[PDB]
């Protein structure tokens, strides 16, 4: 109980941080694709 | 797994539906595995949580 409203306080921030760095890898990845396919 | 779930279908009463089979498939694991004579380790843990 004491420690529980930390640990739901925590486990709220990884979910959309975790998904950001997910977007940021697709984000990555389809720039180099595009600009190493355009030569 | 629940907030996830939540978060991204933006409805409790449609997340709740597959939360619930969560404890369904652990008990049913359990069971098959006290049919085999399989004991509760660490590694069927290990696998549950996979």
């Amino acid at each position: 109980m004491l420690e529980l409203l930390k640990s739901l306080v925590f486990a709220v921030i990884m979910v959309p941080v975790v998904m950001a760095i997910i977007l940021g890898l697709i984000y990555g990845l389809g720039e180099v694709f595009n600009i190493f396919s355009g030569v | 797994v629940f907030l996830v779930m939540y978060l991204f279908l933006q409805n409790f009463r449609a997340t709740l539906i597959p939360t619930i089979a969560v404890p369904v498939v652990l008990l049913g694991t359990f069971a098959v595995l006290a049919a085999f004579g399989f004991s509760i380790n660490t590694l069927t843990m290990f696998g549950m949580v996979l």
